[PDB]
């Protein structure tokens, strides 16, 4: 619960400073994991959660599918 | 043959000066300004600069 006070939330990491979105979604995916293998109530807060894009228009990429691909790691992707 | 005065003791302190640090090359480092709203002009917009 620490972590979420210090660094800035990426709704606003993306609008007001304008770090690119590699870098936005470095930080965050670790910490939408853990929610998402929480609960179902748990699971369908953190994928609302979400603001402006400004390097990417979501009108004309499928945002169900363009989002997971930065929502995912290969940690589900790949298995042995 | 002399009449001696009663000697008078110093009771004042040494002032400070105006450098609130030691060296005028340390407090020169802790005189800019820190925050985070002087990295925020410069990051301004990349695609108006696009």
């Amino acid at each position: 619960k620490a972590f979420e006070e210090n660094v800035l939330p990426f709704v606003e990491l993306n609008n007001r400073f304008h770090l690119s979105t590699p870098w936005t979604f470095h930080i965050w995916r670790d910490y939408l994991d853990n929610q998402l293998n929480s609960n179902e109530n748990f699971s369908i807060d953190e994928l609302i959660e979400g603001a402006e894009f400004s390097d990417v228009d979501l009108t004309k990429i499928s945002k169900d599918l363009f989002t997971t691909f930065w929502r995912l790691s290969l940690y589900d992707i790949h298995f042995d | 043959k002399e009449k001696i005065p009663p000697p008078a003791f110093d009771e004042t302190f040494k002032k400070f000066t105006f450098i609130k640090m030691g060296n005028k090359l340390i407090n020169n480092v802790w005189k800019i300004p820190t925050g985070l709203d002087k990295i925020e002009q410069e990051v301004k917009k990349p695609e108006g600069v696009y």
